[PDB]
C-alpha cells in the first residue's frame, strides 16, 4: 500500500 | 456548598463536571486500554488497563475498546473503570458527596438505565441520581423551550421534539448512523486511495482526519463533478509517521453517508428526512414553531457546510409557506452538558433526584418510574 | 336561513344557527325571473348545508379544540407520579 | 362457460380466487420488491421488481413496499403489478372474459373507486366489474342480513351497522388504527428489552411474532400485575436466523393497543367505544337488534381473547337490560371474500354488473352511482 | 444490541 502496510 | 456531578456519559467520548457552569470540566474520550504484548522490563510502569487520556497517548501498544457501542453499554465491567477514572482522577472528588446527573439515548433498551441506577447506588454511593434524556438538555442549552433537536453524537443519532419544555414521546426519532458509523465508512473509502487502516489504533487517527478534513457538500453531484473536473479539494494530511496521505474527492464522501445510508448498506433514510418525518408526526398546531426552533447539537453535527445542506434539504421537503431555520449554536459539542448543567442547578429539580432511600423501596426499577 | 335541532338522551345537546345571504338578479319575463331565484336559492341552501356538513367534519380539531384537548401535546394520557416534571419548561421562561 | 372472479385485494394481503368455491383460490401478500443491491451474477436471471409471495421469500435483498397504505392507494403502478400477478400466475386466467367482483372500505376518497374501475376497464380489458363495500360482504358470510360488521383488516378499521341488508351510511365509523399500527408499536416496544427491529424486511419478522404469540387480555391491570410478579407470560421466538429471543409483558401490551389507541399515540377511541358508537347513531328500535348480533371480521380480529374482552367492554358501555353477543366466526380472515363468492353467485345481482358499454357511454363516474 | 446490528 501507500499508506499503512507496505505494498 | 455541595453541588451536583453531570457526567454526559456519552458514546464515544466522556465528559464531566459541576453543576452550575458554562462548561464541562473534563473532557475524555470512552477508550478502554488493554496491552496486547507482554513486557519484558517489568517495574516500569505495568498497569492492567489505562483508561481515557492515558490509553490515547499509548494506543500504538494498546488494544483499544468503548464501553457503549450505539449508545448501549457493552461491558459493564469496563463502564465501572470508567466512571471510576471519572470520579476519582478527572475531577478527583467522592461520590458520596455530591448528586449524579447521568444521560442517556432515548429508545434504549430496558437494563441500560437499571444498570446504571444499580451501579451508580450499589459500588459509587451516591446521595442523589438522575437519568436524563440526552436530547432535551439541548434545547434547555439553547434558551428556547420549543422546537426539535437534532442530536448526533458517537454512537446514536435522534431528532426529538419538545414543546413549551414538555417533550412529545410519541414523534421520538432513532437512527444507528452516528459519527462512529462514518469513521468506518472512512476506514472503507479510503482503501480506494491506497491507504489501509484496520487497526484500532489507527482507527484514531481515521477518526482525527475525519474531523479535520471532511465537510458536508450543499451539492453532492456538483462537488463530485468539481473533482473529477480538476483537483483543487486535495488537502495533505501527515501521519504519526511522517507520511503525507492526500485525500481528495474523499472529503464529501464521508459526510454524505448521513444524508444518504445506503451507502453503508442501511435502509433507513438520511438525517434531513428522518427530521422531517418526526416534525410532521409532531401535532398541527405546533409544527409553525417547530420549523424554526430546528436545533442542531452532539459532535457530528459539526460538519462544515452542514447547516446550509439541512436548510436547504428540509426546506425542500417542507412546504414553502414554512419558515425554515437551522440554528447552529457555535458550541453545539457541549449542548448536552450545558442543559443537563442548567437543569441540574434548578432549584425545582432539587426534588427530582431519586434518593438512596427511594432506591430501597422499590429496587433499580424505580428509575422507570421518575425519570421521564 | 334559520336552524335549531336538539337532542336528551342522557343529557342536552343543541344546535342553533342562522346566516344572513343577499345578492341581486336581472329580470326578464317572471317565468324564466323566477327560475333565476330559484336556482340561487338552491345553490345558497346548498352552499350552507355543505358549509355545515365540513364545520361538524372540523371542529373537533379547531373549534372543539380551543376550549379543550381531546389529548395532550404528548399524544398520551398524564403520567400522574411524574407531576413536577410539567413545570420544569415553564421555570426556563422565567430563568 | 364463465365464472366470475372475486379480488378483496384489501391492504396487507391480497385474496382472489372464482365465485361459487367456499375458499379463496390465491391468498397472497400484497407487496412489491425493489432489488436494494446491483446483481452480479449473469446468466440467472433478474427481475426488477418481485411481487406478491416471491418478494416475502427474497425480503432479505429488497425494499418492500406496500401498494395501499390506510386503505388508500397510494402508488397506483404497483396496484397494476399486484392486479396483473394475481390474474396471470396466481389465478392462471386471462381477466378479459371474466367479470370481476371488487372491495372497498366505506369513506374512501371517490377518486380511487374512480381510478379502480378506470384501470380494471382500459389495461386489464375485463367485460365488466362491480365494486362492494368491504364490510358489508361479511355481514352475508355470516348469513345475517341484518348486524354490525367490525372490519379490522391489516392497515383499516370500520365498523358498519346493516340492516335488512341496506347498511347504514350515517353510522359507519372508519378507524384509522389497524394491524399495521399495532405492528409498528410492537416493534417501538419490542425495544424495550433490547430487540431493534428496523429494516422494512424485519417488519415481517416482527408482523409474524405478533400474528402468533400476541393475545388481547381481560383485564389489562390484572394482567399486567401478574406479568409483573412472575415469569408465567414469558414466550419464546425463534427468528429466520437461529437466534432465540424471549417477550414477556409485550405479548398483550401490543395488541390491546386496539381499545386504549392512547398507547400508540392517536387521539381516537378504541374499537369497543367506536362500536358501541355505531350502535348508539343509529336508531332506538334496531340498536338491540345490532347488540345481538355483533360480528367481527378481518385478520386483525383473530386475536386469542378479543371475543371476550370486546363482550365485557360493550356489555358494560351498553345499558343491563340488552344482551350482548360477540359473533366470531372461525374464519374470520376470510371472511369478507366467501361473503362476495355468495354475491357474485346469486341469480339476481347479474343485471348489476357495470359493462364496458356502460362504461364508454357514461365514463369512470358511473361507478359513483351504481355501486351503493 | 443483542438482536440486529452489535452492540
Ligand atoms: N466537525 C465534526 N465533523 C465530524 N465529526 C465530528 C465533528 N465534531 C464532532 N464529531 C464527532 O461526533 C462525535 C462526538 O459527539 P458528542 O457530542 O461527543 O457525542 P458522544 O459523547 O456520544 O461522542 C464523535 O464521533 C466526533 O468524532
Ligand atoms: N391472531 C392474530 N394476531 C395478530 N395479527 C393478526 C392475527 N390474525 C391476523 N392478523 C393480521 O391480519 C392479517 C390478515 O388480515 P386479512 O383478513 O387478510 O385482511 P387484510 O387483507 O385487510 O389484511 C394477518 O396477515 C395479520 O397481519
Ligand atoms: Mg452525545
Ligand atoms: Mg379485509
Amino acid at each position: 500500500w501507500x499508506a499503512x502496510c507496505p505494498a | 456548598d455541595i453541588a451536583a456531578l453531570v457526567v454526559d456519559n456519552g458514546s464515544g467520548m466522556c465528559k464531566a463536571g459541576f453543576a452550575g457552569d458554562d462548561a464541562p470540566r473534563a473532557v475524555f474520550p470512552s477508550i478502554v486500554g488493554r496491552p496486547r504484548h507482554q513486557g519484558v522490563m517489568v517495574g516500569m510502569g505495568q498497569k492492567d488497563s489505562y483508561v481515557g487520556d492515558e490509553a490515547q497517548s499509548k494506543r500504538g501498544i494498546l488494544t483499544l475498546k468503548y464501553p457503549i457501542e450505539h449508545g448501549i453499554v457493552t461491558n459493564w465491567d469496563d463502564m465501572e473503570k470508567i466512571w471510576h477514572h471519572t470520579f476519582y482522577n478527572e475531577l478527583r472528588v467522592a461520590p458520596e458527596e455530591h448528586p449524579v446527573l447521568l444521560t442517556e439515548a432515548p429508545l434504549n433498551p430496558k437494563a441500560n438505565r437499571e444498570k446504571m441506577t444499580q451501579i451508580m447506588f450499589e459500588t459509587f454511593n451516591t446521595p442523589a441520581m438522575y437519568v436524563a434524556i440526552q436530547a432535551v438538555l439541548s434545547l434547555y442549552a439553547s434558551g428556547r423551550t420549543t422546537g426539535i433537536v437534532m442530536d448526533s453524537g458517537d454512537g446514536v443519532t435522534h431528532t426529538v421534539p419538545i414543546y413549551e419544555g414538555y417533550a412529545l414521546p410519541h414523534a421520538i426519532l432513532r437512527l444507528d448512523l452516528a459519527g462512529r458509523d462514518l469513521t468506518d465508512y472512512l476506514m472503507k473509502i479510503l482503501t480506494e486511495r491506497g491507504y489501509s487502516f484496520t487497526t484500532t489504533a489507527e482507527r484514531e487517527i481515521v477518526r482525527d482526519i475525519k474531523e479535520k478534513l471532511c465537510y458536508v457538500a450543499l451539492d453532492f453531484e456538483q462537488e463530485m463533478a468539481t473533482a473529477a473536473s480538476s483537483s483543487s479539494l486535495e488537502k495533505s494530511y501527515e501521519l504519526p509517521d511522517g507520511q503525507v496521505i492526500t485525500i481528495g474527492n474523499e472529503r464529501f464522501r464521508c459526510p454524505e453517508a448521513l444524508f444518504q445510508p445506503s451507502f453503508l448498506g442501511m435502509e433507513s433514510c438520511g438525517i434531513h428526512e428522518t427530521t422531517f418525518n418526526s416534525i410532521m408526526k409532531c401535532d398541527v398546531d405546533i409544527r409553525k414553531d417547530l420549523y424554526a426552533n430546528t436545533v442542531l447539537s452532539g459532535g457530528t453535527t459539526m460538519y462544515p457546510g452542514i447547516a446550509d445542506r439541512m436548510q436547504k434539504e428540509i426546506t425542500a421537503l417542507a412546504p414553502s409557506t414554512m419558515k425554515i431555520k437551522i440554528i447552529a449554536p457555535p458550541e453545539r459539542k457541549y449542548s448536552v452538558w450545558i442543559g443537563g448543567s442548567i437543569l441540574a442547578s434548578l432549584s425545582t429539580f432539587q426534588q427530582m433526584w431519586i434518593s438512596k432511600q427511594e432506591y430501597d423501596e422499590s429496587g433499580p426499577s424505580i428509575v422507570h418510574r421518575k425519570c421521564f | 336561513l334559520k336552524i335549531q335541532v336538539h337532542y336528551y338522551e342522557d343529557g342536552n345537546v343543541q344546535l342553533v344557527s342562522h346566516k344572513d345571504v343577499q345578492d341581486s338578479v336581472t329580470v326578464s319575463n317572471e317565468v324564466q325571473t323566477t327560475k333565476e331565484f330559484i336556482k340561487i336559492i338552491e345553490s345558497a341552501e346548498n352552499e350552507y348545508q355543505t358549509a355545515i356538513s365540513e364545520n361538524y367534519q372540523t371542529m373537533s380539531d379547531t373549534t372543539f379544540k380551543a376550549l379543550r384537548r381531546q389529548l395532550p401535546v404528548t399524544r398520551t394520557k398524564i403520567d400522574w407520579n411524574k407531576i413536577l416534571s410539567y413545570k420544569i419548561g415553564k421555570e426556563m421562561q422565567n430563568a
